[PDB]
């Protein structure tokens, strides 16, 4: 059984502007099997009712999935993607960087 | 529009 | 330019956790189209598009029954392929298939495609000919025998070279405001000091639709590929993507290196450097 791990990138749909409303993306790409779990995350904790795409895959059979909200940056709110997948030991957490 | 032709392995 | 329209369909095994799930979801060129979930409360296929809005109830009705049937031909095909690959009834497994076509700009058929993997893997693969298989396996051998026996390749011939064709044209007209649109990247140029020695140059590719993108950087007119890193092109969720690429930068040779982005958008090829 062949594994392939996610890769992860969070960003925003729009450059960050400090107030003013924007999306909030985790696109997970390249993985499989196709089971995963992804949070979106302020600091530190779960946003609630968080939407996702429904599940396609690339040219190499690969699979990948958008999750996504609303939110409104500031200079001090931290947010966050968390992944888990078989092929990971302890779920991942890649912070979200404006200039990312 | 979708192919309608069942194909079973 | 060219277009394609294509389906794509996974359903994955759960024993003990009822029946296999199973999604399909169509594409023209990049833009998601239609939908069809199984663990929907009412599974239907479900617009995803302005333009396909229009279609009448009949066409709905149809491809609600061919996404409904396909789903149940591939629960049987699952419980198959752990017979070919002598497995047992305990995991879950994976059947993924992809078929359509690409045209040119004049309409016609450039290309078409049927194809399937198991458990991440090619299984068997309909070839530009319409009209003979690559099996990856002593297993899908044993499915190439039945569909050559059925003559399972005309069926796909036909269908690809006519109907296939044939709904993208009529997508492509209904939906032209769009699917006949393309919309440049936004680019620029970023700088992030990392030590007193180096910096990061980040050269940015947003807004833009299709996909399809290139973005290089090159230092003295040289590309340098092995120290780009090229982030895969991501989704922004406004039908439209994004990408970035990124070189470390030694102090002071910043307008030594140039970004290079390519896009069928753009009437000619952008030459970019930091701006400070």
């Amino acid at each position: 059984m062949i594994q392939r791990t996610p890769k992860i990138q969070v960003y925003s749909r729009h450059p960050a502007e400090n107030g003013k409303s924007n999306f909030l993306n985790c696109y997970v790409s390249g993985f499989h099997p196709s089971d995963i779990e992804v949070d979106l995350l302020k600091n530190g904790e779960r946003i609630e009712k968080v939407e996702h795409s429904d599940l396609s895959f690339s040219k190499d059979w690969s699979f990948y999935l958008l999750y996504y909200t609303e939110f409104t940056p500031t200079e001090k709110d931290e947010y966050a993607c968390r992944v888990n997948h078989v092929t990971l030991s302890q779920p991942k957490i890649v912070k979200w960087d404006r200039d990312m | 529009g979708r192919l309608n032709e069942p194909i079973k392995v | 330019g060219s277009h394609s329209m294509r389906y794509f369909h996974t359903s994955v095994s759960r024993p003990g956790r009822g029946e296999p799930r199973f999604i399909t979801v169509g594409y023209v060129d990049d833009t998601l189209f239609v939908r069809f979930d199984s663990d929907a409360a009412s599974p239907r296929e479900e617009p995803r598009a302005p333009w396909i809005e229009q279609e009448g109830p009949e066409y709905w009705d149809r491809e609600t029954q061919i996404c409904k049937a396909k789903a149940q031909t591939d629960r049987e095909d699952l419980r198959t392929l752990l017979r070919y690959y002598n497995q047992s009834e305990a995991g879950s497994h994976t059947l993924q298939n992809m078929y359509g076509c690409d045209v040119g700009p004049d309409g016609r058929l450039l290309r078409g495609y049927h194809q399937h993997a198991y458990d991440g893997k090619d299984y068997i693969a309909l070839n530009e000919d319409l009209s003979s298989w690559t099996a990856a396996d002593t297993a899908a051998q044993i499915t190439q025998r039945k569909w050559e026996a059925a003559r399972v390749a005309e069926q796909l011939r036909a269908y690809l070279e006519g109907e296939c064709v044939e709904w993208l044209r009529r997508y492509l007209e209904n939906g032209k405001e769009t699917l006949q649109r393309a919309d440049p990247p936004k680019t620029h140029v970023t700088h992030h000091p990392i030590s007193d020695h180096e910096a990061t140059l980040r050269c940015w590719a947003l807004g833009f639709y299709p996909a399809e993108i290139t973005l290089t950087w090159q230092r003295d007119g040289e590309d340098q590929t092995q120290d780009t890193e090229l982030v895969e092109t991501r989704p922004a969720g406004d039908r439209t993507f994004q990408k970035w690429a990124a070189v470390v930068v030694p102090s002071g040779e910043e307008q030594r290196y140039t970004c290079h982005v390519q896009h069928e958008g753009l009437p000619k090829p952008l030459t970019l450097r930091w701006e400070p």
